[PDB]
């Protein structure tokens, strides 16, 4: 909408206050103005109608239960925007400022967050598998790292392609967790999931198999859930990730770690320069190897590492 | 369905 920018506060879904981006003009809308086309957050009201409401708010304060969710949607899309700007150059998902939208309180007892192909979408979870997804910083920037690759690599979301594609997602969006540096790791989910049981999550980049999901290519599952496996084959390449940036040695085989900031270059690169819809394992590998080359020489540490990873992982 | 399956 039109108006003028303005500055609220609230309190997110863990309970920490924070400020928020607005646009006053009768109401305050949660619309940040300051960050590419803008950032919107609406009101899905428990429907599956989207997007929804734009959400509006009468006096800028959003310290209501209901108002939780929608601040932290709001604030973690500038966080995963400024992320990709200041360490990728790149100006939001479509790299041309796109207006980055958000619907919370989609459906009842939700229990997921997507990126549909247009929007982000948080349920607000049952109160016990979750609590309302966007709470977790991770979760935002795994999905919205969704619509990155929707207009680069164009991962089809099935079998290793989409494994990929979720690797990815949890490789960012574990990045943009390590650069706001709040409680910072390799788990994804952890800050809104199972709130009665304390140190899970839903997914283990670290190890992969604390959760059930390969740590190796041997183990990969071939079946037909899961779109064949696209949130549980990712465990292959997020160890190998973890490997990249962490080292260790794993099923007897040593990487020399590099950092997170380099894993996140090579990727992005693979990302953006060298992946395709049709991408498989040994092609993401080839395609980070390539990366590494371009980015650090032939001859690096860094290209070797990248070939020691995905050897440890068992994928050649 | 996206952070989970
Ligand atoms: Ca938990």
């Amino acid at each position: 909408i039109t108006g003028t920018s303005t500055v609220g506060v609230g309190r997110g879904v863990l309970g920490d206050q924070k400020n928020i981006n607005t646009t006053y003009s009768t109401y305050y809308y949660l619309q940040d103005n300051t960050r590419g086309n803008g950032i919107f957050t609406y009101d899905a009201k428990y429907r599956t109608t989207l997007p929804g409401s734009l959400w509006a708010d009468a006096d800028n304060q959003f310290f209501a239960s209901y108002d939780a969710p929608a601040v932290d949607a709001h604030y973690y899309a500038g966080v995963t925007y400024d992320y990709y700007k200041n360490v990728h150059n790149r100006l939001s998902y479509d790299g041309n400022n796109a207006a980055i939208r958000s619907s919370v309180h989609y459906s009842q007892g939700y229990n997921n967050a997507f990126w549909n192909g247009s929007q982000m979408v948080y349920g607000d979870g049952d109160g016990q598998t979750f609590i309302p997804l966007s709470g977790g910083i991770d979760v935002v920037a795994h999905e919205l790292t969704h619509a990155v690759t929707d207009y680069t690599a164009g991962l089809i979301y099935q079998n290793e392609s989409g494994a990929i594609n979720e690797a990815i997602s949890d490789i960012f969006g574990t990045l943009v967790e390590f650069y706001a540096n709040k409680n910072p790791d390799w788990e994804i989910g952890e800050d809104v999931y199972t709130p009665g049981i304390s140190g899970d999550s839903l997914r283990s980049m670290s190890d992969p198999a604390k959760y059930g999901d390969p740590d190796h290519y041997s183990k990969r599952y071939t079946g037909t859930q899961d779109n064949g496996g696209v949130h549980i084959n990712s465990g292959i390449i997020n160890k190998a990730a973890y490997l990249i940036s962490q080292g260790g040695t794993h099923y007897g085989v040593s990487v020399v770690g590099i950092g997170r900031d380099k894993l996140g270059k090579i990727f992005y690169r693979a990302l953006t320069q060298y992946l395709t819809p049709t991408s498989n394992f040994s092609q993401l590998r080839a395609a980070a190897v390539q990366s590494a080359t371009d980015l650090y020489g032939s001859t690096s540490q860094e290209v070797a590492s990248v070939k020691q990873a995905f050897d440890a992982v068992g994928v050649k | 369905g996206a952070i989970i399956g």
